[PDB]
């Protein structure tokens, strides 16, 4: 064959179309969402429920000595 | 975004605490017990010790 780049055009088109109509799962419809929501929770479990928009800081003390 | 920037500035600007003595009177509690070792005990002891040496001389002789 011969069309190399004319095929790539055909693929290209839809990439922009979706981006310029963003909303939900993008023409996917709810179906992408239903998985996503679980996945995002699961990843929280790997780091525990520590907030990620906070900065942590604490003090630290002393024990018995000699 | 902007969260990392928050944490970044706060981290670089921040200093953590330090940890501190319960006891730097122990440092001194030494020199007092060191007075105990020497002067108090040393001197009276020293005198006894010396004498025995001289003593031994003559009781070798």
């Amino acid at each position: 064959l011969d069309p190399v780049q004319k095929l790539f055009v055909d693929k290209i088109r839809e990439y922009r179309t979706k981006r310029q109509t963003s909303g939900g799962p993008v023409d996917a419809g709810p179906e992408y969402q239903q998985d996503l929501d679980r996945e995002l929770f699961k990843l929280k479990q790997m780091y525990g429920k520590a907030d990620m928009n906070t900065f942590p800081n604490f003090t630290f003390e002393d024990p018995k000595f000699e | 975004a902007g969260l990392v920037d928050d944490f970044e500035k706060k981290f670089n600007a921040l200093k953590v605490p330090i940890p501190e003595d319960k006891y730097t009177a122990q440092v001194d509690a030494e020199e007092k017990e060191d007075v105990k070792s020497c002067a108090e005990f040393l001197t009276q002891s020293k005198t006894r010790i010396q004498e025995y040496e001289k003593e031994l001389e003559k009781m070798r002789n």
